[PDB]
RNA sequence: AGGGCUACACACGUGCUACAAUGGCGCAUACAAAGAGAAGCGACCUCGCGAGAGCAAGCGGACCUCAUAAAGUGCGUCGUAGUCCGGAUUGGAGUCUGCAACUCGACUCCAUGAAGUCGGAAUCGCUAGUAAUCGUGGAUCAGAAUGCCACGGUGAAUACGU
RNA sequence: GCGGGGUGGAGCAGCCUGGUAGCUCGUCGGGCUCAUAACCCGAAGGUCGUCGGUUCAAAUCCGGCCCCCGCAACC
RNA sequence: CCUCCUAAAGAGUAACGGAGGAGCACGAAGGUUGGCUAAUCCUGGUCGGACAUCAGGAGGUUAGUGCAAUGGCAUAAGCCA
């Protein structure tokens, strides 16, 4: 993971738009593409919409999600198994 | 014999009779014998009830069997139900850290299945 | 009770680890020694995540 | 006779207050513990039974009785006649001394004990349980363990409800989660 | 910009690690060859269990660093067990590279300890400093070797004959 | 009317005497050959035509029936 | 040869009428004395599940009877010694 001495990353665009989101309540979805943000305490209660190469994800942030990235919520690959 | 609500082998020696308690391997083995002072080649066979409950309170000091296994459970089960990556991994059997599943990957998948 | 077909039943110490020394009747001829006790358990006596670990780890 | 003057010293007493009973005669009593042991896998080995009962008397103190088939099973290749288990009955001064044990040296014995289930109370306030391993008694020689063993404990009482069986037992430390 | 070439019922080639005792683990201790380095190799010293961190010398190098060679040796134990074998997987806590380790990085520590107990049909390589085994370095390259390329140490077996 | 048999994809042993499913060819996986066939090594596939009854238990026994069938039908 | 129906409330009563069984078993499965009471489900229970054994409730013969059916059977003729 990322080394503590550097603090949690977070892409300034995802970071700006939660906190002017933040101070206006739960508005629409934040449609974002930096699936590498990690996730921080003030975002409990927004829902964030995230791509996964075509689409956006409806992904509502709990408590429990903290400290990850936003793109483990979003799988990239589409598989229902083999020889359906 | 007794140590952490289980048993050790009472023919084997000091640091390997403890790797037996789920939680401790072979360095926790060394840390209790010196937190407790007993030699690591002694076989708990030769032990006083004194010093073998001088081991209990030095394993004492961690996470073990039930609470290991129970609160590891419990990670995963933060993973299973959290729908990250992981979750996903999890739910299904495959592997959890980025390894090839072109290939073998088979002490996950188990054995076989040919189609 | 019948004779002639139940075990041996008399009575040895079951001494505790805290001092807890209770005399009982026993099959086992021999006498006990404990390392838990219904006065020396985590459960007996009551010895029985992200945000936190995030403000512990992670300072902005 | 350690937790029966118990209960003529202090449970009654306590029972007699919580639900201001009438008379002494209305208090619930302990009136017998039965250990039961299938050993249905004694179908091709019949010392099967007859080891797993040599345990329930190292248990108990006392000869088990072995049980037999009530009724013909395809299911689980049984017949009527056929022994599959052995149980005992404990009353009086053992069912007491029995008890006591259990309570004091057994049950801190078990694999992560969390804490006894409190929905075991058939609805007329009889505690039956489990025990998945034979080794939390130490009457049994930890050496000579050749096989893992289990079995029910049944405790039967003169409570009227799941409420006063659960009460009377627990003026009797009865470690509930 | 993100996602994919890193998927996954399966089948195949190519190698690695083992299944142990001619070996594993603790201790000390010996003899290489070759080769790289300036947006770099980076010692001493201090700090962290450790990967590494800090500050800070030398070197465009037969000088400085990379960089303690492992096998081996001796001492102790293990005493044939799914084991003081095996190290997959998995959880937690980590370091570092680069904007950036979710998909999808490389190493650390702790915990876990899976198959595996010498491999069906078949099939490959080697006639000597060879195979076999044991470590070393280089290119690529911010990071990212069980591959390739290159280097030594030990060191065999057997070849009637066609 | 009397009397048969039905069992993995195909063809048949297993039944009489209730327990303890087989053979041969096929299918799939891998070998061998330049490739295919042959040849070799593994494996998977039937709880037995529907079903009632009795029973400890049914492919086996009985029968309502179902398919395929054979001998009888005369003065 | 046995049981039931046809068979018309005593007995008996036919048809190539409607339905089933027997050609045994048991030295205990006979005698006697003492004792005992089922099916089924429900609730709780280590394994263990629709279904094993344990414990308790509901239920009251819906069980059982060495083998058909009918009549009987608790004072049991059923179950154990
Ligand atoms: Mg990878
Ligand atoms: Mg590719
Ligand atoms: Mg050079
Ligand atoms: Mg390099
Ligand atoms: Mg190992
Ligand atoms: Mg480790
Ligand atoms: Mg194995
Ligand atoms: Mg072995
Ligand atoms: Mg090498
Ligand atoms: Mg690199
Ligand atoms: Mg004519
Ligand atoms: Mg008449
Ligand atoms: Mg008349
Ligand atoms: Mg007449
Ligand atoms: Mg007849
Ligand atoms: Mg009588
Ligand atoms: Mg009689
Ligand atoms: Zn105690």
């Amino acid at each position: 993971p990322r080394s503590l001495k550097k603090g949690p990353f977070i892409d300034l665009h995802l970071l700006k738009k939660v906190e002017k989101a933040v101070e206006s309540g739960d508005k629409k979805p934040l449609r974002t593409w930096s699936r590498r943000s990690t996730i921080f305490p003030n975002m409990i209660g927004l829902t964030i919409a995230v791509h996964n190469g075509r689409q956006h994800v409806p992904v509502f942030v709990t408590d429990e999600m903290v400290g990850h990235k936003l793109g483990e919520f979003a799988p990239t690959r589409t598989y229902r198994g083999h020889a359906a | 014999a007794r140590i952490a609500g289980i048993n050790i082998p009472d023919h084997k020696h000091a640091v390997i009779a403890l790797t037996s308690i789920y939680g401790v391997g072979k360095t926790r083995s060394k840390a209790i014998l010196a937190a407790a002072g007993i030699a690591e080649d002694v076989k708990i066979s030769e032990l006083s009830e004194g010093q073998i409950d001088t081991l209990r309170d030095e394993v004492a000091k961690f996470v073990v069997e039930g609470d290991l296994r129970r609160e590891i459970s419990m990670s995963i089960k933060r993973l299973m139900d959290l729908g990250c990556y992981r979750g996903l991994r999890h739910r299904r059997g495959l592997p959890v850290r980025g390894q090839r599943t072109k290939t073998n990957a088979r002490t996950r998948k188990g054995p076989r299945k040919p189609i | 009770m019948k004779k002639d077909i139940h075990p041996k039943y008399e009575e040895i110490t079951a001494s505790c680890s805290c001092g807890n020394v209770m005399k009982i009747r026993s099959t086992v001829g021999h006498d006990l020694n404990l390392d838990v006790c219904s006065k020396c358990h985590p459960f007996f006596t009551g010895k029985q995540g992200r945000v936190d670990r995030f403000n512990k780890r992670f300072n902005i | 006779a350690k937790l029966h003057d118990y209960y003529k010293d202090e449970v009654v007493k306590k029972l007699m207050t919580e639900f201001n009973y009438n008379s002494v005669m209305q208090v619930p009593r302990v009136e017998k513990i039965t250990l039961n042991m299938g050993v249905g896998e004694a179908i091709a080995d019949k010392k099967l039974l007859d080891n797993a009962a040599a345990d329930l008397a190292a248990i108990s103190g006392q000869k088990p009785l072995i049980t037999k088939a009530r009724k013909s099973v395809a299911g689980f290749k049984i017949r009527q006649g056929y022994p599959i288990g052995c149980k005992v009955t404990l009353r009086g001064e053992r069912m007491w001394e029995f008890f006591e044990r259990l309570i004091t040296i057994a049950v801190p014995r078990i694999r992560d004990f969390r804490g006894l289930s409190a929905k075991s109370f058939d609805g007329r306030g009889n505690y039956s349980m489990g025990v998945r391993e034979q080794i939390i008694f130490p009457e049994i020689d930890y050496d000579k363990v050749d096989r893992v063993r289990g079995l029910d404990i049944t405790i039967t009482t003169t409570a009227k409800s799941d409420e006063e069986g659960r009460a009377l037992l627990a003026a009797f430390d009865f470690p509930f989660r």
